[PDB]
């Protein structure tokens, strides 16, 4: 995360890190439920072999409230493409259920049409991850957040060098140096309703990171939905 | 205006069914007596920062 905030005690308990052989922390994820995270697809392709972290804050120490998770089943969307990041969604099926508990628990999936018309129409959302704290930088060791309001689909189309497909949608600062960056991908964008953060988006792709006329890219959730619901029932 | 006055005064959903407001919640979530309101059927509820 470039800019934003620390992530403070109990604020971003959805938060999930993708760790590889090392125990370094790649990508980031959404927890679902017990036994499912959210990320995106191209992360598969980051590591070999990897594990779930979840509950973390500050991986320099050990608090007392993370958990490790081996994932059982990875369920990659079939169209997703290397090339122009496409349909950049995957859902994990954990071996052993999460114990939901202080910083740790779930972000909920909202409903399309609400989610698009009430959701997504509101000025901001909020992403977050152990990424790049600058685009040369290295990964952060403390968790983030960062308000990064909706992005007009027109103009982030004519910003891109690359095609803005209908499974995206773009969000952050035109020219304010703040964006998510290498290392939050597969990670949350949620969107707050009354208290309640529900799940928008996924942390996909983006031109160098907070960029003058350039915005971060995302998988749009409310594309999804029911492809969520069928994977997280195999 | 139903739904576009106000989300129609729901906690979460808000559907437009026979030009009548209705609302509805997530999984976790149990819509209270009142039709509007979402009540945690348990701990941890989807979507809730932790506070304790
Ligand atoms: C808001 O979230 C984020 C914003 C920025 C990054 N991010 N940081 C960096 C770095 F730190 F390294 F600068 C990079 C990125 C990134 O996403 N890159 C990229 C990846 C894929 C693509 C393609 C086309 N590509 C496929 C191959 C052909 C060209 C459109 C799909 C275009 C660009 C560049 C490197 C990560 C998350
Ligand atoms: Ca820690």
């Amino acid at each position: 995360i470039v800019g934003g905030q620390e992530c403070k005690d109990g604020e971003c308990p959805w938060q999930a890190l993708l760790i590889n052989e090392e125990n370094e922390g790649f990508c980031g994820g959404t927890i679902l439920s017990e036994f499912y995270i959210l990320t995106a697809a191209h992360c598969l392709y980051q590591a070999k072999r990897f594990k779930v972290r979840v509950g973390d804050r500050n991986t320099e120490q050990e608090e007392g409230g993370e958990a490790v998770h081996e994932v059982e089943v990875v369920i990659k969307h079939n169209r997703f493409t290397k090339e122009t990041y496409d349909f950049d969604i995957a859902v994990l099926r954990l071996k052993t259920p999460i114990t939901f508990r202080m910083n740790v628990a779930p972000a909920c999936l909202p409903e399309r049409d609400w989610a698009e018309s009430t959701l997504m129409t509101q000025k901001t959302g909020i992403v977050s991850g152990f990424g790049r704290t600058h685009e040369k930088g290295r990964q952060s060791t403390r968790l983030k957040m960062l308000e990064v309001p909706y992005v007009d689909r027109n103009s982030c189309k004519l910003s891109s060098s690359f095609i803005i497909t209908q499974n995206m949608f773009c969000a952050g600062y035109d020219t304010k140096q703040e964006d998510a960056c290498q290392g939050d991908s597969g990670g949350p964008h949620v969107t707050r309703f009354k208290d309640t953060y529900f799940v928008t988006g996924i942390v996909s792709w983006g031109e160098g990171c907070a960029r003058k006329g350039k915005y971060g890219i995302y998988t749009k959730v409310t594309a999804f939905l029911k492809w969520i619901d069928r994977s997280m029932k195999t | 205006k139903l739904c576009s006055l106000d989300n129609g005064d729901c906690d979460q959903f808000c559907h437009e069914e026979q030009n009548s407001v209705v609302c509805s919640c997530a999984r976790g979530y149990t819509l209270a007596d009142n039709g509007k309101a979402c009540i945690p059927t348990g701990p941890y509820p989807c979507g809730k920062q932790t506070l304790e």
